[PDB]
């Protein structure tokens, strides 16, 4: 209950990955 | 037309001393130049010199091409009709220069020209080229076709926007023609051609698709690697959108792209290996792949080493793993045989590099068969682990990744057996010296901490020394990923992050990195979401932070909407803004009002925040408005007494943002309302309630979305309302107990009161784990009202039962 926000989905796009 | 002597030798000397070596004469040939390109006759000049000056050599006419093909990309405006078509003419009429510099040097033209005066200004271009395909002499063929080709690659909406007059119904059927032709380029350029219009689902291709189709086979044998790699992306790009056209050949068409996928030439291989990215995204991939399974695994296996060259983006090896990544969700723990035998003869090999592949093998798997490697998790986990001190980077970094790939198996088993040394060696990991292993150390952390929690608590004082301390030995690429590995740890840890210690050791070098960056540096999206995450974790404290942090976000609003405002008025001299400093700064004041709440005031006081929102609330990009509609909330909550005069003005548009195709929009849309309502409203209400209805009936996002419309209805509760008790309460049944809870079910108690309904749920609803007193007696006299008012109540669950005895049965 509350507002969404996208901070941690705009992290896990910043994040390393190996493909 | 009128070339005279005295401007040739000038024109020519120029070219000359432009391919001087002194770096002297050429800084003032640029000047000399910069001041000739503005006259058309200049232009008319270096055209001339390209094509017609066949006394001169070959880098002096390609030269004048070039410098020519540059000023009709700066300055094709403003040239006259008389200049562009002699350049025009004489392109299309050299286009098969014997010379391939020359040759190409007219193909840029020819193309440079189409894209920046667009292919209507240039009404004959395809015809000609079209008809210059038939021609007899092989360099003009493969010059027109080359132009062809690279008009389509850039200026595909040729079928699409119609503006030439169907400028395909004729290319493509002539394309077709041209993949029986004798020489390997010019078959190529027909495919890569056709190729452009295949997932447009291009009307002129689709009805020629056997033709094509068929011509695609009968070129499967060619062994020019040009050929093989377009027709395997022919292939590729048909099975995502004309799936039924080769159903009746899939077995020989797999067999096909499964020899391709092991093909020496890496561009041919990569091309075949996307066949099965996009075969595993199709409902019948089992059934088509059922005979050919247990060949593909090991050949995706092996693909997934790096190349001897790579041993210093896309690539086999990353196609290979997204490949075996979707394979593995497709078959989940139908795969596992397939692939356990592989992963023994892997995780442990000698030679590094095949090590490697099998730790990127067992990450890549995870996802899909994450159930079926539960088993052989208390092996390998300790194992990867051990790995993460491997003498090699690269074993390192992939170590950190698939470790990562297993952190909720991880953190849901007792702490000290897995959590606590993964943890410990990732934070040692961080401060590798290899940049790649620091890196993927943060990232696989960050997971980590994501799915952790308050798990992280105990360790917090050494996770903070580590992060701090990468301050001073992290560049730039790595600064990024330390920023969200501190925003994602205050998100896990919370208030526990509120410590003196704490704040004092982490928010200087934050603030140092702040001072460093300017409004215009990118590198703020990170720090500000950082930020922002510190201050709501942080609460009281940041206090000795918020001046400068909060003016320099709304300056940042600010001057996003100037240039916005600019560029919609001069389009062609003012660049648009960059709206994420505008979405990220809005979230950081969302985030410092959230934190500080009614302490924020006096800045508000000072600010125009307000009136810079109400244009925020207004824009056509989805996450400007949810980000306004966010603050709106926050600041409803922390200063109504700045908003109330706004409300009126500010509710029409909540009204017209309850759109639920944009989640997020309309969620915080919603949640706004419920926080005004509180602090509220009759009027505004027909506006908003019939759409909140709406929403709460919708069966789509069963989550947070429909709680906040429920909890927002809920709040809209102290009205003369008149179902949609059943969707509300059984969202409203899963939350955990706050205050939001407690203001929707007051507000359902009070509109039961005046409209009693007839669908006891509310009851199932009213079992609150420890409900304030004033509330629960408000519940038990609703229900002690009814049982004034069984054979129904038999139906109740044991706990439901028993729970509606000792408060209220």
């Amino acid at each position: 209950p509350g507002k969404m926000d996208s901070r941690g989905e705009h992290r896990q796009d910043r994040r390393e990955r190996p493909y | 037309w009128k070339p005279d002597e005295q401007g040739l030798q000038q024109i020519l000397q120029l070219l000359k001393e432009s391919q001087s070596p002194d770096t002297t004469i050429q800084r003032t040939v640029q000047q000399k130049l910069e001041q000739l390109n503005q006259y058309p006759d200049f232009n008319n000049y270096l055209i001339f010199v390209l094509t017609k000056l066949k006394s001169e050599d070959e880098p002096t006419r390609s030269l004048s091409g070039l410098i020519l093909k540059n000023n009709v990309k700066a300055h094709f405006q403003n040239f006259p009709n008389g200049v562009t078509d002699f350049i025009k003419s004489e392109c299309l009429n050299n286009i098969g220069d014997s010379s391939p510099l020359i040759r190409a040097t007219v193909g840029i033209l020819i193309t440079t020209i189409a894209s920046k005066g667009e292919l209507q200004n240039w009404p004959d271009l395809l015809p000609k080229l079209c008809s210059l395909l038939d021609s007899e002499d092989y360099n003009t063929c493969e010059g027109a076709f080359g132009a062809l080709q690279k008009i389509c690659e850039d200026s595909a909406e040729i079928l699409d926007s119609d503006v030439l007059d169907r400028p395909l119904n004729i290319m493509i059927p002539k394309f077709l023609q041209f993949f029986k032709h004798s020489s390997p380029k010019i078959r190529s350029h027909a495919v890569a051609c056709v190729n452009q219009f295949i997932i447009s689902r291009t009307q002129a291709l689709m009805l020629h698709i056997d033709s094509f189709i068929e011509n695609l086979f009968a070129l499967a044998g060619d062994e020019e690697p040009e050929v093989r790699k377009n027709v395997c992306r022919a292939l590729v790009m048909l099975l995502e959108v004309r799936m039924d056209r080769l159903l009746p050949h899939m077995h020989n068409i797999v067999e096909y792209m499964l020899q391709r996928t092991q093909d020496q030439d890496e561009n041919v291989a990569l091309e075949a290996c996307e066949f099965w990215l996009t075969l595993a995204e199709q409902p019948i991939c089992k059934d088509v792949l059922v005979r050919h399974l247990p060949k593909l695994i090991p050949v995706l296996v092996n693909g997934m080493k790096y190349s001897d060259i790579d041993i210093i983006d896309w690539n086999l090896r990353k196609c290979s793993a997204a490949a075996l990544d979707v394979l593995a969700n497709v078959y989940r723990d139908e795969l596992l045989p397939h692939i356990l035998p592989l992963l023994k003869e892997l995780l442990f090999h000698h030679e590094w590099v095949v090590k490697e592949s099998g730790i990127l093998v067992l990450g890549a798997i995870a996802e899909g068969c994450m159930q079926g490697m539960i088993p052989y998790l208390p092996e390998l986990i300790p194992h990867l682990i051990q790995c993460l001190s491997d003498k090699k980077a690269l074993v390192r970094s992939i170590t950190c990744w698939t470790l990562s790939r297993y952190a909720h198996w991880v953190v849901s088993q007792p702490p000290d057996t897995y959590l606590k040394p993964l943890m410990t060696e990732l934070l040692k990991r961080i401060l590798d010296s290899n940049k790649r292993v620091q890196e993927a150390a943060c990232s696989a952390f960050a997971t980590l901490e994501e799915e952790a929690c308050t798990e992280l608590v105990p360790y917090l004082a050494y996770i903070l020394d580590t992060l701090v301390f990468a301050f001073s030995k992290y560049q730039h690429k790595n600064l990024l990923i330390l920023y969200d590995a501190i925003g994602t740890l205050a998100d896990s840890v919370g208030h526990h992050l509120n410590k003196p210690e704490y704040i004092q050791m982490l928010m200087p070098p934050l603030i140092q990195k702040w001072n460093m960056l300017k409004d215009e540096d990118k590198d703020l999206f990170p720090l500000l979401e950082c930020l922002s995450s510190v201050a709501t974790a942080l609460q009281s404290g940041f206090l000795p932070y918020c001046e400068p942090v909060y003016q320099r976000c709304v300056n940042l609003v600010q001057k996003t909407l100037a240039q916005a405002m600019l560029n919609n008025a001069q389009p062609d001299q003012y660049e648009a803004p960059d709206k994420d400093f505008m979405i990220v700064a809005l979230d950081l004041l969302s985030g410092l009002a959230e934190g500080l709440g009614g302490n924020i005031e006096q800045l508000v006081a000072r600010s125009n925040i307000l009136t810079l929102m109400y244009q925020c609330m207004q824009d056509k990009m989805p996450e400007v408005r949810q980000s306004s509609f966010a603050l709106l909330g926050d600041l409803t909550k922390a200063c109504f007494q700045h908003v109330k005069p706004c409300i009126a003005d500010f509710m029409p548009i909540l009204g017209t943002n309850l759109n639920p195709e944009f989640i997020s929009v309309c969620n915080n849309a919603t949640w706004a309302i419920g926080e005004i309502s509180i602090q509220m409203m009759q009027p505004y209400i027909p506006m908003v309630l019939h759409q909140l209805v709406e929403i709460i009936n919708r069966p789509n996002t069963p989550k947070t979305l429909l709680e906040n419309t429920a909890i927002t209805i809920g709040r809209l509760g102290y009205v003369c309302p008149q179902q949609f008790i059943r969707p509300w309460c059984t969202s409203l049944r899963n939350i955990r107990d706050n205050e939001e809870k407690d203001s929707a079910f007051r507000g359902i108690c009070t509109m039961i009161s005046v409209n009693p309904d007839f669908i006891f749920f509310c009851d199932a609803v009213a079992s609150w784990i420890n409900p304030k007193d004033d509330l629960r007696d408000m519940f038990c006299k609703i229900l002690h009202g009814f049982k004034n008012q069984r054979r129904f109540s038999d139906q109740f669950p044991l706990p439901l039962k028993e729970r509606l005895a000792a408060f209220y049965g």
